[PDB]
């Protein structure tokens, strides 16, 4: 992705490490995320998350 | 006058128990200050409390 400010042409990246804080399964409430490993979508448990 | 009576209390939630290799894992969620008590069921029974 190339973007041309006062005629010079800019080109960032790519990063080094692809690395990211987030896991393959994350839970969002208002401004926290959390990394969980919330149960499937219809195999919740009473008293629990979900 | 003073007199013996009933008094009604209410039984804290059931906590979510997962069993292990000769151990038990209890993750417990109080809305209020509940006591924890456990024994051994032998000869040395090693009674320990914590609220």
């Amino acid at each position: 992705h190339a973007v041309t400010v006062k005629d010079a042409k800019f080109i960032v990246g790519p990063m080094s490490s692809a690395w990211t804080p987030f896991d393959n399964k994350i839970v969002v409430y208002k401004g926290d995320v959390y990394n969980m490993d919330y149960p499937p979508f219809g195999a919740g448990r009473p008293g629990q998350f979900g | 006058p003073l007199a013996n009576v009933t008094c009604r209390v209410p039984k804290a939630r059931n906590p979510t128990v997962t069993y292990g290799k000769n151990q038990v894992i209890m993750l417990l969620y109080p809305d209020h200050p509940t006591l924890l008590s456990y024994r051994n069921m032998g000869e040395e029974p090693n009674y320990q409390e914590e609220w």
